[PDB]
């Protein structure tokens, strides 16, 4: 599960996710902001419970 | 663009099993009309050189006729010419022979000529 | 500055702190036919550290 | 006819070389032309044009270019309402790619369209 769509849920394979997370790298990279930790820490926690 | 039409197609496609609405189906259908339309127009505005390169080609033949004309009626005159006088046999023979076979040519000739234009 | 293809002022809330020129068209070389579109110039102003 | 084509060429040759002259070599060169000119002709007889190819399709197909202009702002401007409207994130992205894609149709088709006529 890679994506959604209207409707359900979409799916995809390995090429999809590897991609995926090299471009959430990429944009984390441009777009440095202490907000980002901030909210990567409580939702780290959030999701963790 | 024709990707561009896959993947716009696609996209309309997911929207209606989720929803319910008439105008997207007509929408849908007004864009598969518009792509079959202008895909049609396709090959038909291609098509449109090898008709002018056709009336090109068709030239050449025009303007070689008249020399054959101008060539077939000096020889033929010629020819009469010679036999006139000529003093054996095997010389009128081949004349006789000459003349008859410029004449069914030139016959045919003018017959092309006119089936052409 | 920065060459570009998209047109503004189909999107202009994105572009907020650009100014946007027409500066020439382009040939796309297709199948079939020729489709000039036109081509567009962004500048802006910034100093990064 | 073609044998009295070699029969005219066989006779003359005998009758040349055995004896030259200035218009006997002259009419030898100029039917051999014409010789080759017939032989062309009769390839090119089986051949003619495709007149078949030359008449397609054509007494409705001109007319549907006001038909297609008859949709073609309804639909921009049905597609740039329903923008306007919409609040999703989908639909909005799937708006404005179809908004592109029909300028750039709308474009190439007026261009083929002044080009042809």
């Amino acid at each position: 599960p890679i994506g959604e769509s209207p409707k359900g849920v979409e799916d995809g394979s390995i090429g999809k996710v590897c991609r995926t997370l090299l471009a959430k790298s990429v944009f984390n990279s441009l777009y440095a902001s202490p907000q980002l930790e901030g909210f990567s820490a409580e939702s780290r926690k959030l999701l963790l419970v | 663009t024709v990707s561009s039409f896959q993947d716009i197609l696609l996209r309309m496609s997911k929207m209606q099993l989720g929803s319910s609405s008439e105008d997207l189906n007509g929408m849908i259908t007004q864009f598969e009309s518009l792509k079959l339309y202008r895909d049609s127009l396709g090959e038909a505005v291609m098509r449109m050189g090898d008709l002018h390169s056709l009336q090109n080609r068709n030239g050449k033949w025009r303007e070689q006729l008249g020399q054959k004309f101008e060539e077939i009626r000096w020889l033929i005159e010629e020819v009469r010419h010679r036999l006139k006088t000529t003093e054996n046999s095997f010389e009128q023979i081949t004349f006789m022979q000459a003349l008859q076979l410029l004449f069914e040519v030139e016959q045919e000739i003018r017959t092309f000529s006119f089936q052409l234009i | 500055m920065e060459f570009s293809l998209t047109d503004p002022r189909l999107e202009p809330h994105k572009w907020e702190k650009y100014c946007v020129l027409e500066i020439g068209d382009m040939l796309l070389r297709s199948a079939i036919g020729q489709m000039s579109r036109p081509m567009f110039l962004y500048v802006r102003t910034n100093g990064t550290s």
